């Protein structure tokens, strides 16, 4: 009934450490405490029994070793290596591969995490409010240009539009049918996505038949559209994504943020 | 803060109310027995205006007469009414220009466009405006906003879009779309110049239009400078925003209280319904603002004035109003309708969500379902109407007539169906 | 249209067995349609129905 | 076991018959508890819709699900630890929120069933017939009983009637729906609602969703609408063996008003709702909830507002206690429509011996 999938890959976006043959993306010392330590703590807090970690082509046994030695764990962790990984494909191709192993609801949590927020309340929200998908956004660093945009709702708390500023037209465009149904659409600039994903029971059917997803963002939350034409088969509860805001300083790592995280950790 | 002057824009959205306006004007018309300008006047009084400017053009003489008859020409009031003359059918810019040419304004002035019925205490708002002005020199006008009724699905005529701020509250963009009536457009474009200077953005579409502005002594000068502007909401504010004068800012204000402007028929109906319910707290008929009125609130949402004659064996519904001097016979099954002052009724009228204005004579046997009857128009025998029917001024409806949905009736004794004289669409007669 | 007898004749005999589908109850007993012999109604009084919660 | 003791708000000088607090947020749970029970508990903790009748049905469904998921172990027999598990479940439920008589009855029935089937029959064959039997039972003492109630109402209710109702009893809603759509009658349904619960509101909404003329009523404005009203139905929960209705919120007042002003009160009830336990006042056994529900300004349930209220221990002695279930009188409600067709409230437990 309850399970979690842990995403692992390779450091491509990072500049300075990751290109070494023996050092993996999952096992990295940034600020004394390891990268997958926090994730393990989170999982422990969440009371999930069976957790299966998905591994890339590189590092097959190192991750296992990490899981085993040094660390409290006390849980049956399984590390599996699928074949269809090309990177040029982060985790969607892994997700597509592993679907009969899923019995109930699954939670997606990557290897890279800096976390400080309460973990139970997300899960509880996911459980209660009768929703298929839930994601998290956290404030930008307040300590002394083109960024990213996200949509939020305030009363129920919903997500509608999530597209970035990488590849788009010069003028920002909004759809008419996407605006009339659900009238209030607050667009924030400061918020950053922490890449925490929650999935319900009815998601396994779509991946095996028609793949369209890129970086677990393109065809995952955006194809919720039951407007204009309706030419895609749904699984029945209407398809609706959700979002929740948090105050504490805990975010993602991609660019030169590692050095800031170091500064943060010591307090 | 003492000594204030206000400019009220009356007679602006004619022909939009297509069946009416031929002899009698738009603003002079009553909501529930009492005219729409009266509320505005009351609001002005509450605010504390000392000099009132009113614009009249079409059917202006009657308006003037009404003003004269109202209790404000007499010297007891702090404010006096002066009329501005203008040619038939004009834009809001020309009038502004004329006003500027005349030259009266010293300091802050209130510009109200359209017909607004509102219950918000405004002293606080004024104070806020003052405080904001005291912050920085280059600041112009204040705007009013209110949360929409449930969902904007019945409100198709007003698709007002707003981009706002949390910290300082400033508007950016305005857009309109049809959608369920006609499915055509799917694109809206937003300005990319200023983003990081504001940081916080709240985009909202579910907001009721008010079109009320509290303005400083800059607007007429601005209008003089750039004479390309036609309307204040569509072109002007946006223009100001998009680097017209560098450093100038505008205000946005939010209030949860009831404030809706009249522009279409369905909207008007909704407003009437709201009034019938207990949504308005300072604006209830039982208080009697006009002093000539003698209305009193009764059980089961029924409004009644003093001295009403009604015959035995009748059933009543919900959210109804009955004026004074009404002579009603046996039958009436009244549900969700307003009836004007002094109305003679024969026998048996089945009423479902109807509407009747001042001085109407209804004959014998009529089944009326969701339609409006104007002033001095008489109903004969056998009248049956469908949803969303509007009857104009002085229409003498004779014997045996049947009409379906969206049938409009003329007021002039020109372009629309059903003539004011004898028999409507059963024998074509008249001019 | 669905009608006609199942075996040979419209009317049942003596000691023979019939299956009934009950539509409404509690007035006299059960005067309901048959499935073993035609669609003509057959009645039981409130005594022969019980062998040993009677309404449920 | 979980979490016990350590709770805000004082014990109070007035009204302390029952324990006032329990688990709401899940932390450190036993690795044997079925998730459906947990979910139910989570729901009940902050519920708006259900009341007495649907709750029991839900519980039954949950039990059925559990049975379906259950299989006989190699070591321990079918009747070895099941009873213990049931007891544990009951204890959890009690900890969460006090329970009804119907639930107790259901539990008793389950226990009886457990005893009836001897541990010798094939396991697959056992549960196959068990779940069918349980379904049959459900059909009989609930759905069929509801139907019976409806039919009783039908013969008694005249052409074109005005009905005044309270709460969120499902049976009454069903009846109203029947009146609206299936029989087609002129109905005026006045529904009354209180501060902490929006059950009346919900009922009104449901009625609207069908197409009925509804008047929304309040406790502050009661006498204005009566002085016209012909028939009044109350939201039934349990009838005691004295002749008193243990029911939700300000129904007693309504009953009193009815008694004062001409017309008697009517109550629709199930055949299994009856209790052999006896009490004659509201002080005896009170059902309590947290005073946190009455802190905020009304309008809607979730608001989160800054104003004035929000002190229980901070200010100089402040007690903000309320009751969920009250007692309705004996002589005022006379009408009772049950599984045994006809009877009065004075006839307290004549159906209890008949079963």
């Amino acid at each position: 009934s309850i399970q979690a999938f842990v995403f692992c890959g390779k450091g491509s976006n990072l500049a300075p450490m990751q290109h070494s043959t023996r050092l993996p993306k999952a096992l990295l010392p940034i600020g004394n405490r390891p990268m997958i330590e926090y994730v393990l703590d989170w999982c422990d807090q969440a009371d999930f029994k069976e957790i299966s970690v998905v591994a890339p082509v590189d590092e097959i046994e190192l991750i296992e070793s990490g899981l085993t030695s040094f660390l409290n764990s006390n849980h049956s962790h399984h590390l599996q290596d699928p074949k269809k990984i090309n990177f040029i494909s982060t985790g969607e191709s892994l997700q597509k591969e592993l679907l009969p192993r899923i019995n109930g609801d699954f939670v997606i949590l990557p290897c890279d995490f800096v976390t400080d927020i309460p973990p139970q309340v997300l899960v509880d929200q996911f459980r209660n409010r009768d929703d298929n998908n839930l994601a998290m956004t956290i404030y930008y660093k307040n300590s002394l240009k083109q960024q990213q945009f996200f949509t939020v709702y305030s009363e129920i708390l919903l997500d509608v539009y999530s597209q970035r500023d990488v590849t788009k037209t010069k003028y920002l465009q909004i759809r008419s049918h996407l605006l009339w149904n659900y009238p209030n659409l607050t667009v924030s600039t400061k918020l950053l996505n922490s890449f925490i994903y929650f999935c319900s029971f009815e998601l396994c059917q779509l991946l095996k038949l028609g793949p369209q997803s890129m970086s677990r963002q393109a065809s995952f939350k955006d194809p919720f559209t039951g407007n204009q034409q309706q030419q895609n088969p749904p699984t029945t509860i209407f398809i609706l994504p959700n979002e929740t805001l948090f105050i504490r300083a805990n975010n993602l790592n991609a660019y030169m943020d590692a050095n800031r995280f170091v500064l943060k950790i010591k307090s | 803060e003492d000594r204030l002057q206000a400019v009220v824009l009356t007679d602006s959205y004619e022909t939009r109310f297509m069946p009416l306006t031929a002899v009698k004007p738009r603003c002079l018309l009553p909501l529930a027995n009492v005219p729409l300008i009266e509320y505005t006047l009351e609001f002005l009084a509450k605010a504390g205006v000392h000099e009132v400017f009113l614009i009249c053009s079409s059917h202006a003489n009657q308006i003037n007469d009404y003003i004269e008859n109202s209790k404000w020409n007499l010297p007891w009031s702090p404010f006096k009414i002066t009329t501005i003359m203008s040619p038939e059918a004009r834009c809001t810019g020309d009038v502004m220009r004329d006003l500027d040419n005349r030259g009266i304004i010293t300091g802050d002035f209130i510009l109200v466009s359209g017909d607004v019925l509102t219950n918000i205490d405004f002293s606080k708002m004024l104070e806020f405006h003052k405080k904001m002005h005291l912050q920085d020199k280059d600041h112009i006008s204040t705007m009013c906003l209110s949360k929409a009724s449930t969902y904007p699905k019945t409100r198709t005529i007003e698709p007002a879009a707003f981009v706002l701020d949390k910290s300082t509250s400033r508007c950016i963009y305005y857009q309109d779309l049809p959608l369920p009536s006609s499915r055509e457009k799917t694109s809206i474009q937003i300005d990319p110049e200023l983003l990081d200077n504001v940081d916080e953005f709240v985009i909202r579409n579910d907001l009721i239009d008010c079109r009320i502005d509290i303005c400083t002594s800059h607007v007429p000068l601005i209008f003089q400078e750039n004479f390309d502007y036609q309307s204040l909401r569509t072109d002007f504010v946006k223009g100001v925003i998009s680097s017209d004068i560098l450093g100038k800012h505008i205000y946005a204000y939010l209030t949860d209280e009831y404030a809706v402007r009249v522009e279409s028929w369905q909207t008007y109906d909704t407003i009437s319904q709201d009034f019938l319910g207990r949504w308005c707290y300072p604006l209830v008929l039982d208080s009697n603002i006009q002093d000539d009125q003698t209305y009193s609130y009764e059980s089961r949402h029924i409004y009644k004035e003093k001295d009403v004659v009604l015959a035995q064996s009748c059933k009543i519904g919900k959210c109804t109003a009955i004026g004074s001097g009404t002579k009603i016979g046996e039958g009436t099954k009244i549900e969700n309708s307003v009836i004007g002052r002094n109305c003679q009724i024969g026998e048996n009228i089945r009423i479902k969500n109807s509407f009747i204005w001042d001085d109407c004579i209804i004959g014998n046997n009529s089944i009326i379902d969701h339609s409006l009857i104007a002033s001095n128009a008489t109903l004969g025998s056998n009248v049956r109407l469908n949803d969303g029917c509007i009857i104009g001024f002085n229409v003498k409806i004779d014997d045996n007539m049947d009409l379906d949905r969206n049938t409009k009736i003329s007021a002039s004794p020109q372009d629309l169906d059903d003539q004011t004289l004898a028999v409507s669409i059963v024998g074509d007669k008249g001019v | 249209t669905s009608h006609c007898r199942f075996y040979e004749n419209k009317y049942p005999e003596i000691d023979d067995i019939v299956m009934v589908n009950v539509q409404q109850i509690a007035e006299m007993g059960a005067y309901v349609k048959l499935l073993e012999y035609d669609n003509i109604e057959g009645m039981i009084l409130l005594s022969e129905l019980s062998r040993r919660s009677i309404q449920k | 076991p979980g979490i016990s003791s350590v709770i805000p708000t004082v014990l109070e000088q007035s009204f302390d018959n029952s324990s006032l607090i329990s688990v709401k947020e899940l932390l450190l749970n036993k690795d044997l508890i079925h998730p459906s029970i947990l979910l139910l508990t989570s729901h009940l903790a902050h519920y708006k819709i259900v009341g007495s009748i649907p709750r029991c049905i839900a519980m039954l469904e949950v039990f059925q699900i559990v049975i379906k998921d259950y299989q006989t172990p190699k070591g321990t027999t079918l009747s070895r630890n099941l009873t213990s598990y049931l007891s544990h479940q009951i204890d959890l439920l009690k900890k969460a929120r006090p329970l009804s008589v119907t639930m107790g009855n259901a539990i008793r029935w389950l226990k009886q069933e457990i005893s009836l089937i001897d541990p010798s029959t094939p396991d697959k064959a056992a549960k196959k017939d068990l779940c069918e039997k349980i379904g049959q039972f459900a059909k009989e003492k609930i759905e069929l009983a509801d139907q019976l109630i409806i039919d009783n109402a039908s013969t008694q209710i005249e052409e074109s009637t005005t009905i005044v109702t309270y709460g969120s009893s499902k049976v009454l809603t069903e009846l109203l729906l029947h009146n609206a759509i299936s029989l087609k009658k002129n109905i005026k349904v006045i529904v009354v609602d209180s501060r902490p619960l929006f059950e009346g509101r919900k009922m009104a909404e449901t009625l609207r969703n069908a197409g009925v003329n509804v008047m929304y009523a309040l406790i502050t404005s009661l006498d204005t609408i009566f002085n016209d009203v012909d028939y009044v139905f109350l939201g039934a929960h349990s009838i005691l063996s004295n002749g008193f209705l243990y029911s939700r919120a300000g129904t007693a007042m309504l009953a009193m008003s009815a008694k004062r002003r001409n017309i008697p009160v009517l109550v629709c009830c199930e055949s299994l709702k009856f209790s052999q336990r006896v009490q004659l006042d509201s002080v005896t056994f009170n059902e309590l909830a947290d005073p946190n529900d009455l802190v905020n300004i009304d309008y809607e349930n979730p608001v989160e507002r800054r104003g004035n209220k929000g002190a229980l221990l901070n200010q100089f002695i402040k007690e903000r206690k309320f009751e969920k279930k009250k007692l309705a009188m004996e002589n005022k409600p006379k009408g009772n429509k049950i599984g045994g067709k006809k009877g009065s409230e004075g006839e307290s437990k004549d159906a209890s011996n008949e079963e």
